[PDB]
């Protein structure tokens, strides 16, 4: 078997984490106890890719949390699924980083790295063949990114030919909930970009509008916001854990959705998202699922697709449906809407079935697009960056924690060819 | 005796497998324990207490497919060491199957085959089923053809091949990894079938008037074509057909082998009791356009030669009589050619598996066909090539794994020279 | 043998057919599920299982239509292709059944129909129904005649229409239809008959004394018309006639070919057991006005040609010798006959459809007849167009459909040569 | 199958249609739930017309419901059947527009229509063959006149080729019921006449009469006078949902109705309406039926057809009859009263017959009359027009609007030139 490493840093990645191994021991049967209680063997069988098999029937999440200081871990040991967790794999220390990407990377980060690692190292000894690691965090946390990004580096020094991927909480377009979040953000993509195989790119601005609009509610708990996210997560990956059609395993999503290296941003989405109150008036087809994949509205990256073009889009279908529906229904996608796919790749779509459905979803589909239109963050970032940059604000909270100005220019310089990149082939032509 | 060896590479290679050993044991009698409550000893061999054990090999890098099989309903029927597995699949990415991965474990399974081959009176050949695209059928293929011509330089090498059918997905990296294993298959293969699942589709909502279908029943319309293929050494008939000679029948020039396959009379019962499904008629029907199983009309090309393979209830001299007026149908034959019909006659008919979706006949054809129509398909496909090539989308793939940027060039090259060899041939020789 | 094709095209065409085929199976004591618990291949064929299968295809635009019939009585009677259907009718709207819409299965159709023809060993010809005015009738079947006619430029081509009786209702663009489809028609039907709706009403309430009657049976009494013709391919008789000499016997210019109909003797039980139908009284009844089946009284114009079809019990002589009667009653033919009268006699006599309001009989006589005095019903035809197209009433409904206005004229034109040909033929060529 | 959009707009219309709904429901056998109990297979078999049967057993009637504010919607679904609509079809803003057609095609509406066709486009996706639109709004309201026209024009964008017609209401010779009719009706139909294909006109005033009259009301509440029109719009659409005789598609009325573009304004009539205190003292036959279908006072539209001439009439029958019957009948009419007929087209009748009655009335139909007399309403409408703009009456609510008042001039040019034009064909004469 293969298996997944999964690491969580930062407030939010954690508390992400939580509610994402939350619905992956619902789905394998496992209780809080760790203890398996499935139904179809199925769940057990290849249960290998998350948990480890400790002892008697208990089975421990191969998955390690990390933050610089408490209060965020430990809650996460108070909850409902706290035990099920190895204790020995709560890494963190006793110090904070108000958002200060600097102490992150460096000054603090660099203590706390010091661990970590080790644990990182007795889990994929334990793995018969390593697919890869997986990290939950956000962009502009003084951890999250800081402790992040370092992470990533550091283990593909070790690991450079796993895969590697990371599902993280951009910068909001509208109301930043942080003041420094330009310097942040960026610092991290900087070396982001050099290292990670893919990244997904999640907005809780873009979460809040689908609350609000498409699934009726009015009360959008994080903790419901993380539960979609941990619903998109699994979906990544079912086609490891369970049998289907046309599995696509999590290597092959890279090589078919990256056309070129440092190009690896995605805007994820999923359906169905029908509320409840409305659910009785849908039809739960491979048509009404596409409807819902391509609509922008349903992107769960704040961005605007229907401004780019698709370099390519990935579609991962659970459940039963037929093979004639799936491949038709995309097909008429491209050909409906041809001018918002690059017209270099023939075929811009990518599909994979499996055929374990969601817990109450006979039919269910996620969503990887790798659109141009993503360079509309990072242009945003830049802008925003440099406003704060040429007025040296806050500096000093990152200069005195040892970083070189220098690092600000060279992120910028990183970030503005991203921008460009995406430009270019934004509207390249064959001919 | 007539000794045959089906290897069976990738998700579709082996679970197109399943499909047919389900449809072998049918036809034998033979129960999912290998038990037999004159013709065996050609896909079964016999075991000490007489049970009855196929003759195949079960090659995926990806164990998940084949985990399916050992647990499946025909988990009796396979020598454990007949299902060799990987670890970690190919990503679609030819490089691996061929060069990275697939170099380590090829050594197994050819020692594995070469076993299987000692226990043969009289090998006729091989049986490869893969699908272009699929890193493991596509670039592992590659490399096994390589080798095998080498220890058997003197037998049949037929394979099955899905062919990236011209406006379906699935994959995005196909045109990439299938001119890859094309340039390669050219100088080792004697004959192949390309099918397509596009043109499957079709049929299957015209022919058998239903919606929805999937590989579960896709693949059994497939066995039907191979079993019609295979009858011919496995029951008695009027003429029967030794492997070898579709060499002869079929190929007229080293480079050119590539025919495509087609299967009469598709038909739900529904229909079957208002239709009289005669000779003339199927033969007929055979050569409509719309039941080919390749996405190619017919029309757009001439025939280089064709192959009937009837079954059952058939008189020698009304099959005659209905070949006459095919040629009589100014269906256009290339001037090399003055006969073009090779005509074989099982008298085992059909016969239809339980909770199928096709009904039971007295009769049926097979038909295999090359023409030059086929080039259309190659040029769409090096045309597709062509377009990511260009920006080398995805290139970076391939080259990371090992792979020669000039490589493709070469394949590139080799392709044109394809084409161009079917215009040659179609340029009707004259004074 | 003796094989004949039949074509239902449209509402009336296809309702009709259901009245004719129920008739067939009556005669030929075919059960509803195509069952016989010898003369039956020349509109019947056998499947595998003995199954007899009606050879003859329906089609029509409005599914609906068709719809009653895959769910009617006789749905076990027909191979579900031959029943052909569209999405959308005509709407009274000959471009559409002939340019738009009609032009998008008319290929379908053709093929249908060529491979129930390859089913023939000596096709006689073929019987369209249709109705002037609808616009599947009329547009569609001017289209299909346009097709067939190619493909089988010797095959005869009979067919019964519905001709918009001088005071009848049910569409207003009538006129436009009928003319645009009569144009066509000319250039490649054999042998049209006419009958008028207007007529049987007029039948219906004098001879068999009935009171609100529908098509369920305004359509019986056409399907005996229909039958006694082809009787005398289904049964022997003393004067069998064959289709081809339909021709040769109703026709005497090209141009000129549309006979009416008629049919005795019609009448009620009632009436039956106070009345002694003898040849004489029948063959009298036959060439009173009152009994035509079209509103056309005869006595205005000459006789052309007739052609008596005797079923059932008759006398040769006793023919003859009606016959000579009708001679001397100074009924008026024209100079250019002498004769005038083909006559066919059938040893089968009627039959009578359980439920029917006409009572059973010993013989009956089946009158076709080629008169000038039809030239009537065509000047009023056209001048109901005249008068419509002079404002350009509802023109714009075709031209928006692609049809040419000066299309209008050019039939008008042609509609007025063929009145004038009917005056010339009545000229009394004398020196 | 065919398929109908049915958009509701303005309060007016949304009870209409409420009310519409209703009555379809109910002769689906569809209950508040949306869940069917019907008796007949047929009910079900075409339900697809107008509903689409979601999930289960659960039918979701395919409409839309529009209003610029709440408080209409609403109380919707409060009713009986709200439930059985879709939420997401409820489509609303939060301001009114006090019978400001300016807003409602402008500042408000423009806002509005931005979401609203979003919806219709989703439903018409969801169809296979779209059929048509059906309008139900109000003339003179705000939204009724100005959504209603604005969605119009937006649709046809779209969907050129689709059949388009609205049952508007209009206005009253006698005491109106708004201040600003004048205007916002001129308004509405300036642009209605160049896109609807085909619209109804029904006017309170006459629907009054009738009840006051004919049905003996005292207490005619608009819930019964909506009764009556739903049972109208339902006799036009019946050939669609039911099988019959003479089946026309609502594409057919249209031909046979509409001999000009422009020219295509018609007035309603139903039969039976006999009261309940004297339904005993009725015979309720075709007879019967012409004398109420034709009778003046039970025209649906406010007008006098006495003082004009049909262009052409559309009957449309249901339940059981005779075609004898029928088409007599109205041949009848047309000879006796031939002065009420225009001259220039022969037939100004349409007939058809659906087998199904409405519950409750063994025999029923509908009338829709072409008739030039509605030219008086027109003239009315304009004369009042005329009055108050030249006084400037008003107009600043329009202009406040952005409404440039050149666009009152065009609009009474459009409606003196319809006037003209009916005028013309009223006397105009074949020779
Ligand atoms: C294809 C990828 C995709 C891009 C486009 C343009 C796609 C195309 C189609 O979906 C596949 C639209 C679709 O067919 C509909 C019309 C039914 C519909 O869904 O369109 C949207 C608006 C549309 O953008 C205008 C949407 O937001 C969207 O994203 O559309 C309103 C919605 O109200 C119910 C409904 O009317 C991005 O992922
Ligand atoms: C034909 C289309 C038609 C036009 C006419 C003129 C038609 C002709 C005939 O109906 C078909 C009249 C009819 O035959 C009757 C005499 C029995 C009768 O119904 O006439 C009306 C008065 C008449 O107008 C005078 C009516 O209003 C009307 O509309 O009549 C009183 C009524 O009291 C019971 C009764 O006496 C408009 O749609
Ligand atoms: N007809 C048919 N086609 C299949 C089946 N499975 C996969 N395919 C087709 O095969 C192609 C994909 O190749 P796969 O065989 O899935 O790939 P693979 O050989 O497993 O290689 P990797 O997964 O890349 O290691 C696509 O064109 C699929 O539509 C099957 O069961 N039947
Ligand atoms: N005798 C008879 N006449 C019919 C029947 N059905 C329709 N008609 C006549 O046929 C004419 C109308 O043409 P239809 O056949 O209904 O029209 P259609 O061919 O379906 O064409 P569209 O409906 O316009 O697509 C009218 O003159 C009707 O009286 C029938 O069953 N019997
Ligand atoms: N979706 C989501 N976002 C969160 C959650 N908790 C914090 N955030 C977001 O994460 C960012 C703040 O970073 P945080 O992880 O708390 O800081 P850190 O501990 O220094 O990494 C902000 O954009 C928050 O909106 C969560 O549970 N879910
Ligand atoms: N027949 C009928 N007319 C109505 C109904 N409700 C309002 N009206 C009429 O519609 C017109 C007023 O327009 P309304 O639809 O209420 O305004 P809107 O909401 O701005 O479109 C008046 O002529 C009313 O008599 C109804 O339920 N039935
Ligand atoms: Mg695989
Ligand atoms: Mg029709």
């Amino acid at each position: 078997m293969r298996e997944i490493v999964h690491i969580q840093a930062g407030q939010c990645g954690n508390q992400i984490g939580a509610k994402f191994w939350e619905v992956i021991s619902d789905e394998h049967g496992i209780d809080p106890t760790g203890s398996y209680h499935g139904d179809s063997d199925l769940q057990l069988e290849r249960i290998n890719v998350y948990y480890n098999e400790a002892a008697g029937n208990k089975y421990v999440p191969r998955a390690i949390l990390v933050d610089l200081e408490p209060g965020t871990m430990d809650s996460v040991r108070s909850g409902p699924f706290g035990q099920i967790f190895r204790p020995d794999n709560f890494v963190f220390g006793q110090s904070g980083a108000g958002n200060n990407w600097a102490k992150g990377h460096y000054t603090e980060g660099a203590e706390l790295v010091d661990s970590v690692l080790d644990v990182v190292r007795k889990e994929s000894e334990s793995c018969d063949c390593l697919q890869g690691f997986q990290l939950t965090h956000s962009l502009g946390g003084g951890t999250g990114s800081g402790m992040g990004t370092l992470l990533i580096s550091k283990i593909r020094e070790e690991y450079p030919d796993r895969i590697m991927n990371t599902f993280s909480v951009v910068p909001s377009p509208k109301v930043s909930d942080t003041v420094v979040e330009p310097y942040n953000a960026t610092l991290s993509v900087h070396q982001l970009v050099e290292n990670t195989d893919e990244t997904y790119c999640i907005d809780n601005e873009a979460l809040y509008d689908i609350c609000f609009r498409t699934l009726k509610l009015t009360t959008p708990t994080y903790g419901d916001l993380n539960h979609l996210v941990s619903a998109t997560m699994s979906g990544v990956t079912t086609c490891l854990r369970f049998p289907g059609q046309l599995n696509a395993d999590l290597r092959k999503l890279a090589v078919n959705m990256v056309p070129f290296p440092r190009l690896h941003f995605f805007m994820p989405g999923f359906a169905p998202l029908t509320s409840r109150g409305s659910q009785q008036y849908r039809a739960l087809t491979v048509p009404e699922l596409t409807q819902q994949m391509f609509d922008a509205k349903n992107m769960m990256a704040a961005c605007d697709p229907r401004h780019g073009r698709y370099l390519t889009v990935a579609a991962v279908f659970r459940g039963r449906m037929s093979m004639k529906e799936v491949d038709e229904q995309m097909l008429n996608v491209q050909n409906k809407n041809s001018s918002y796919f690059v017209e270099w790749i023939p075929n811009n779509v990518k599909t994979a079935v499996c055929d374990i459905p969601p817990r109450g979803l006979k039919m269910s589909a996620t969503f990887i697009g790798n659109s141009t239109a993503i360079q509309e963050l990072f242009k945003r970032i830049s802008e925003q960056f440099t406003a704060m940059f040429r007025r040296k604000a806050f500096l000093h909270w990152y200069t005195g924690e040892g970083m070189d100005e220098m690092e600000f220019t060279e992120a910028e310089s990183n970030m503005n060819d991203l921008v460009s990149e995406y430009q270019q082939y934004q509207d390249a032509t064959a001919d | 005796m007539r000794e045959c060896i089906s290897i069976h590479v990738g998700q579709a290679g082996v679970q197109i497998g399943n499909a047919c050993w389900e449809l072998y044991c049918l036809e034998h009698g033979i129960q999912p324990d290998g038990q037999m409550p004159d013709s065996f000893n050609t896909f079964f061999s016999e075991t000490g207490a007489g049970k009855h054990v196929p003759r195949a090999v079960f090659v995926d890098l990806e164990p998940t497919v084949i985990d399916e099989v050992r647990t499946g309903t025909y988990r009796q029927l396979f020598h454990p060491e007949q299902l060799i597995t990987g670890k970690e699949d190919a990503a679609n990415n030819y490089a691996r199957g061929h060069y990275t991965i697939g170099k380590e474990i090829i050594d197994l399974v050819l020692d594995r085959i070469r076993k299987l081959a000692d226990q043969c009176t009289g090998l006729q050949g091989f049986l490869v089923f893969h699908s272009f695209g699929g890193g493991t059928g596509s670039g592992f293929t590659s490399l096994l053809m390589e080798r095998l011509s080498v220890d058997y330089g003197k037998k049949s090498k037929l394979e099955f091949s899905i062919y990236p059918a011209p406006q379906v997905s699935t994959a995005v990296v196909e045109p990439y990894n299938s001119i890859l294993t094309t340039h390669t298959t050219l100088e080792h293969s004697d004959c192949a079938f390309m099918v397509d699942n596009e043109a499957i589709y079709d049929i299957c909502r015209r022919n058998l008037d239903i919606e929805r279908p999937t590989y579960t029943n896709l693949n059994r319309l497939i066995s039907q074509i191979v079993s019609s293929i295979t009858a011919s050494l496995r029951f008695d008939g009027a003429l029967n057909v030794d492997l070898t000679e579709f060499q002869t029948n079929l190929v007229p020039y080293p480079r050119i082998h590539f025919p495509l396959a087609t299967y009469a009379p598709v038909i739900s019962a529904e229909k079957a009791y208002h239709e009289q499904l005669s000779v003339a008629e199927i033969t007929n029907a055979c050569f409509e356009p719309a039941n080919q199983m390749v996405k190619c009309d017919p029309r757009h090309g001439k025939y280089m030669a064709c192959c009937l393979l009837y079954r059952g209830d058939v008189v020698p001299k009304d099959v005659n009589a209905a070949i006459a007026t095919i040629k009589t149908k100014r269906i256009q034959f290339v001037d090399w050619c003055p006969t073009g019909f090779k005509v074989g006659i099982n008298y085992q008919p059909p016969t239809v598996v339980p909770g199928g979706d096709l009904a039971k006949v007295q009769r049926a054809v097979c038909m295999l066909s090359n023409t030059t129509a086929i080039a259309e398909a190659w040029a769409r496909l090096d045309h597709k090539f062509d377009l990511m090539y260009a920006k080398r989308a995805f290139v970076h793939w391939y080259v990371g794994e090992g792979m020669e940027e000039g490589e493709f060039s070469e394949a590139r090259e080799d392709m044109a020279a394809l084409e161009k060899d079917y215009e040659e041939v179609g340029v009707d020789s004259v004074e």
